[PDB]
RNA sequence: UGCCUGGCGGCCGUAGCGCGGUGGUCCCACCUGACCCCAUGCCGAACUCAGAAGUGAAACGCCGUAGCGCCGAUGGUAGUGUGGGGUCUCCCCAUGCGAGAGUAGGGAACUGCCAGGCAU
RNA sequence: GCUCAACGGAUAAAAGGUACUCCGGGGAUAACAGGCUGAUACCGCCCAAGAGUUCAUAUCGACGGCGGUGUUUGGCACCU
RNA sequence: UCCUCCUAAAGAGUAACGGAGGAGCACGAAGGUUGGCUAAUCCUGGUCGGACAUCAGGAGGUUAGUGCAAUGGCAUAAGCC
RNA sequence: CCGACUUACCAACCCGAUGCAAACUGCGAAUACCGGAGAAUGUUAUCACGGGAGACACACGGCGGGUGCUAACGUCCGUCGUGAAGAGGGAAACAACCCAGACCGCCAGCUAAGGUCCCAAAGUCAUGGUUAAGUGGGAAACGAUGUGGGAAGGCCCAGAC
C-alpha cells in the first residue's frame, strides 16, 4: 500500500461553452490537450493553453485531414 | 387556451427537487387537488414524464 | 494450471460482468457446456475439468477453453480488516458469461458428452446446459 | 515527387495566411513556365490571373520560364493590381526560399505596386 | 417446403417485443435486394420444430403474409445468448 | 459550349488503397551547361538559374473493377431515470430514452473559379 | 538567511517514561464481555475415472465445492 | 509540499490505506524570431561488422521522438540539424 | 568445411478462427452539463449588502468502484429519496421498508402500503382455477418416472413396452 497517489487535479476541460458569450478577454477552453484548436479567429498561448480573440456565439466543428476537433467563430 | 383538467393523486414526498418543482409548477399542493392549466406541447410532455404520481381527467 | 506468463499489472478491480455475455455461440468444439448464471472459475477448477475430460474420452479428442484466469483477484487472507489498503494477491479466476461455452469436446458421442459436462457440474458449483455448435 | 514534398514544404505557410485571413499573393514558379495570381483571404476567389501562358505576355518575353519573364510577369502584375486598386498583402512564397525567379518576381511587384 | 402462418407487426420497439414474449410471438424482417423492408411476427414452437430440419438454411421456403405467398431465403441469424430462443431469422427473397 | 493541363475554395477516407488501359497540340517533370545569382556539416545529389536535342521509365491526370478500409440498414439490443416487484452476488413489469454490433444493401467521387491548346 | 521535507508556511530556536499516577468526556472508538453475515476454524451435504484384488455406489475416494453449529477462526462497528 | 494515468455519475472535481512510476530542476544552448529534415522496425548484399556500429534497394507511417516518471498533445510538427 | 535426406516436436508471421479490460475507445451513447430561440406556472424560490446561527460526528429504500468473501442494519465513497424536522398510519415489536404531510376540538365525508377465516376494525362474490405444499410461512449448487398441463414427435388392429 505504497502508490495511492493522483494529481491536484487542474480543472481543465472546456470551460466557456459555444453558446456562451465571449466578453472582452475571455477565453473559451482551458486544457492541457489542443482536442479543440484554434480555427477561425482563436489562437494560443504558452503552456497548450488557447485563448479565443474573437467574442460571440462559438461554433463547433470537425475539421482537417486527420479528423480533428477545432474551435470556430460565428457572426454575432 | 385549451385548458384540460389535472388532478394531483399524491405528492412529490419521496421524490426528486425534479419533481418536487414539477408539482409545485403545476401547483399541485395536496391530495387531490384539482386544478385547471391549459394545455401546450409542453404541459402534455410534463404530464408524460410524471404521469406516474398525478393523474390526468378529460 | 491454466495462468498468464505476464500480466498487465499484478493486481486490477475487483470487477463487474453484470447482465448479457458475448460466448453465446461455440467457436472450436463440438460439444460445450452452457452456464446461464454467474460465478467464477478458479484456475484449479478449469485445469481440474480439463484433466477430467482427458480421463473420460482416455485422450481421443481435443478440449478447448476459452475464457481464462488472467485476473489475479485479491482477496484477503483471513483475519484482516477492510483497511491497511488493498489486499493481497491470492488466486486467479474467470467470472461466469451467461451463454458461454466453457469445455468442449468433440470425437465421442452425445451421450459421453453429457456426462462429461455433469461430471463438469459436479466438479464445479455452477449451473450447466448441454450445447453443440451451431449450423452458421 | 517535388511538388508533393513542395506542398508538404508549404502547407504551414499557405494555412498560416488563409487563417490569418489577408490576402495574399501567390506564386508557383516551373522550369518552363510560371503562373501568378492573387487570391482571396480565405482562397475562395483570384483577383488578378497574369502568367507567362498569356499571349501579350508570352509573345513580349523570348523564354517562358525564366527570372526575366518572372520580373517582368511581376511588373504586369502589379501594375494591373494597381489597375484594380490592390494596395495591401502579406507574402506568401508558397514553401520555396525568397531567392531566384521568387525573389525577382517579388521586387518587381514591390516597384509596381505591392507593398511588401 | 414449410408454409407458416405470419402477420404484420404494426408497431414494433422493445417493449412489443417484451410482450410478444409474454404472448408468445418472436420477429423476423423480411428483404433482399430493391424490395420494400416488412417485418413479420412468427409463430414461435412451429419455426423452432420447422428449423431444427437440417434444410431450413437451404431450401426455397414460403411464407403466408396477408394472404400471399412469398418466396425467401435464409442469410442471418441472431439467438437468445443463454436460452433455445432465435433472437432473429433473417430472409433474402427468391 | 467539352476533353486534356495548371494556380486556389465546398467534403476531409461513399475522398481514401489496389489491379486492367490512355496524354505530349497546351502541358508537368525527367533532361543540355551549371563558368553565373545561389548550396553542400562529401557530390548543382537537393534546390536552383541560362535552354528545349529528346522524353513518359517513376510521377501526375482520366475510365473500368466493389478485391480492401469506410457508410449506414430494417428487425434486434443492453442500459437511464421514472413509479411496481422478485427468484435481491442479480433479474424482471407501463412508458418516454435508446447505444453498439454487424448484416442483406452504396460509394473509386462529387463541386466551383480563372486561364493555355484544341472548334463551334 | 527554509531537507520550517508535515513544506496555505503555530516559534529565530525543542526528545522520551509512567504498572506511582490524576482531571474532563465517549459506547464517536477498541478488548474478555455484549447483534447482522457466512469466506472460513469445524461440521453437515456434490457426481464417479478409481487407492479400493475387479467392483462406483463398503473405511471409501483422488483432479475438483456449496449450506451451515451458530460453536469456532473471521468481517462490520455498535446496545452497554 | 509539489508530479503521470483510471476514480467520480461521457463539463468539473471528488477518498484515505481504490494499481503502477518521481522532483527539490537543468539547457545561454536541448532556446526563440527566422532557413531545413521526418521516424521505429524487418528482408537482401558487402573487407571489416556478428541480430544489431557503417554503407548501399525495398516494406509501414507516427507504432520514432519527446530533457526526465508518464499521460494527453504534436506532420504545419514542441520529434530530428 | 559446405553438408543429403525426415520428424504424431515448438511456434514467429499472415490467412480461416477465440479473445479481452481501472489504467486502449479507428463505435456510439442516454438522462442530461453547458447553453442559446417559447405555453402556462410558480405569494420572487435569483443577485448585492449588513445583524446573529448551528453543524466540519446524518442513518435506511431505488445506482457503479476499492472493499469484502461478486457477504452484511458493512464502508471511504459520488447520489435521489424518506426520516432528521412527522406524530399518525401496518409491519410480532424495529423512524427510512409501503405511505403521509396534524393549527385545535366535534362519538362527522372522498382517501394512500398493511389491506379483508378467527384475534380483527377490511369482502368469507361471478367467471379460471391451481395445488399436498400448509405454498403463503427462510438454507444453496444437486437432482430424481410427483404432478395441471401445452406443443411437437415415432411405432401402431399387416401386432407397440
Ligand atoms: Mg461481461
Ligand atoms: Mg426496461
Ligand atoms: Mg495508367
Ligand atoms: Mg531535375
Ligand atoms: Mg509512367
Ligand atoms: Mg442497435
Ligand atoms: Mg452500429
Ligand atoms: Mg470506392
Ligand atoms: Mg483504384
Ligand atoms: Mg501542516
Ligand atoms: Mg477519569
Ligand atoms: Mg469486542
Ligand atoms: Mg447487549
Ligand atoms: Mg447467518
Ligand atoms: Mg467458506
Ligand atoms: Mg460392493
Ligand atoms: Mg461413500
Ligand atoms: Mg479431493
Ligand atoms: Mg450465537
Ligand atoms: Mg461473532
Ligand atoms: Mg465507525
Ligand atoms: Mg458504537
Ligand atoms: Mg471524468
Ligand atoms: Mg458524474
Ligand atoms: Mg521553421
Ligand atoms: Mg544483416
Ligand atoms: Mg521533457
Ligand atoms: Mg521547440
Ligand atoms: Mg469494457
Ligand atoms: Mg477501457
Ligand atoms: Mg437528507
Ligand atoms: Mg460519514
Ligand atoms: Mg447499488
Ligand atoms: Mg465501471
Ligand atoms: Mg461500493
Ligand atoms: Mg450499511
Ligand atoms: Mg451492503
Ligand atoms: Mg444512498
Ligand atoms: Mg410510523
Ligand atoms: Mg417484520
Ligand atoms: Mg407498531
Ligand atoms: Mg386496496
Ligand atoms: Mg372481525
Ligand atoms: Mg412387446
Amino acid at each position: 500500500t505504497r502508490n495511492g497517489r493522483d494529481s491536484e487535479a487542474k480543472r481543465l476541460g472546456v470551460k466557456r461553452f459555444g453558446g456562451e458569450s465571449v466578453l472582452a478577454g475571455s477565453i473559451i477552453v482551458r486544457q492541457r490537450g489542443t482536442k479543440f484548436h484554434a480555427g477561425a479567429n482563436v489562437g494560443c498561448g504558452r503552456d497548450h493553453t488557447l485563448f479565443a480573440k474573437a467574442d460571440g456565439k462559438v461554433k463547433f466543428e470537425v475539421k482537417g485531414p486527420k479528423n480533428r476537433k477545432f474551435i470556430s467563430i460565428e457572426a454575432e | 387556451a385549451k385548458t384540460i383538467k389535472i388532478t394531483q393523486t399524491r405528492s412529490a414526498i419521496g421524490r426528486l427537487p425534479k419533481h418536487k418543482a414539477t408539482l409545485l409548477g403545476l401547483g399541485l399542493r395536496r391530495i387531490g387537488h384539482t386544478v385547471e392549466r391549459e394545455d401546450t406541447p409542453a404541459i402534455r410532455g410534463m404530464i408524460n414524464a410524471v404521469s406516474f404520481m398525478v393523474k390526468v381527467e378529460e | 494450471m491454466l495462468q498468464p506468463k505476464r500480466t498487465k499489472f499484478r493486481k486490477m478491480h475487483k470487477g463487474r460482468n453484470r447482465g448479457l455475455a458475448q460466448g453465446t455461440d461455440v467457436s472450436f468444439g463440438s460439444f460445450g457446456l452452457k452456464a446461464v448464471g454467474r460465478g467464477r472459475l478458479t484456475a484449479r477448477q478449469i485445469e481440474a475439468a480439463r484433466r477430467a475430460m482427458t480421463r473420460a474420452v482416455k485422450r481421443q479428442g481435443k478440449i478447448w477453453i476459452r475464457v481464462f484466469p488472467d485476473k489475479p483477484i485479491t482477496e484477503k487472507p483471513l483475519a484482516v480488516r477492510m483497511g491497511k489498503g488493498k489486499g493481497n494477491v491470492e488466486y486467479w479466476v474467470a467470472l461466469i458469461q451467461p451463454g458461454k461455452v466453457l469445455y468442449e469436446m468433440d470425437g465421442v458421442p452425445e451421450e459421453l458428452a453429457r456426462e462429461a459436462f455433469k461430471l463438469a457440474a459436479a466438479k464445479l458449483p455452477i449451473k450447466t446446459t448441454f450445447v453443440t455448435k451451431t449450423v452458421m | 515527387d517535388k511538388k508533393s514534398a513542395r506542398i508538404r514544404r508549404a502547407t504551414r505557410a499557405r494555412r498560416k495566411l488563409q487563417e490569418l485571413g489577408a490576402t495574399r499573393l501567390v506564386v508557383h514558379r516551373t522550369p518552363r513556365h510560371i503562373y501568378a495570381q492573387v487570391i482571396a483571404p480565405n482562397g475562395s476567389e483570384v483577383l488578378v490571373a497574369a502568367s507567362t501562358v498569356e499571349k501579350a505576355i508570352a509573345e513580349q518575353l523570348k523564354y517562358t520560364g525564366n527570372k526575366d519573364a518572372a520580373a517582368a510577369v511581376g511588373k504586369a502584375v502589379a501594375e494591373r493590381a494597381l489597375e484594380k486598386g490592390i494596395k495591401d498583402v502579406s507574402f506568401d512564397r508558397s514553401g520555396f526560399q525568397y531567392h531566384g525567379r521568387v525573389q525577382a518576381l517579388a521586387d518587381a511587384a514591390r516597384e509596381a505596386g505591392l507593398q511588401f | 417446403m414449410f408454409t407458416i402462418n405470419a402477420e404484420v407487426r404494426k408497431e414494433q420497439g422493445k417493449g412489443a417485443s417484451r410482450r410478444l414474449r409474454a404472448a408468445n410471438k418472436f420477429p423476423a424482417i423480411i428483404y433482399g435486394g430493391k424490395e420494400a423492408p416488412l417485418a413479420i411476427e412468427l409463430d414461435h414452437d412451429k419455426v423452432m420444430n420447422m428449423q431444427a430440419k437440417a434444410e431450413f438454411y437451404s431450401e426455397v421456403l414460403t411464407i403466408v403474409v396477408d394472404g400471399k405467398e412469398i418466396k425467401v431465403k435464409a442469410q442471418d441469424v441472431q439467438r437468445h445468448p443463454y436460452k433455445p430462443k432465435l433472437q432473429h431469422i433473417d430472409f433474402v427473397r427468391a
